[PDB]
């Protein structure tokens, strides 16, 4: 008889090309979130300033009326 | 038979131009390829402790 290694009766295909799945919401959209959470920030920044320039005054009418 | 690269240029439609820029001014494949190595991160090692599993052979 015959013992070598033979190919057992042929082999299945074996994927031999580039394959890029290329996703990640194309510049159109990430572009207009970046730009979003930016202006969301803005506002929120807006906000807190304001709010933190009231404190302030009150903290001035602490030093006016103690001064004398 | 000859298979080429790269006899292509960009397309100058605007998401074609808008889509490049993004990938510019944004740093998409970049974060992509940091991506790629996390991947093999979270992997297991390939690794053989030597001085109690000593490597493979042939006869």
């Amino acid at each position: 008889v015959k013992q070598d290694m033979p190919p057992v009766g042929g082999y299945g295909p074996i994927d031999y090309k580039r394959n890029l799945p290329r996703r990640g919401l194309s510049g159109y959209s990430m572009f207009a979130v970046g730009i979003g959470a930016l202006l969301f920030g803005y506002w929120s920044m807006m906000r807190w300033n304001r709010e933190r320039r009231r404190l302030q005054i009150e903290d001035f009418e602490a030093r006016i009326a103690l001064m004398p | 038979t000859y298979k080429y690269v790269n006899l292509r240029e960009p397309s100058m439609d605007m998401k074609s131009v808008t889509d490049r820029a993004a990938q510019t001014l944004l740093w998409t494949e970049l974060i992509r390829g940091l991506g790629m190595t996390l991947s093999y991160l979270f992997r297991e090692p390939a690794t053989i402790n030597y001085p109690f599993e000593k490597g493979p052979l042939s006869p």
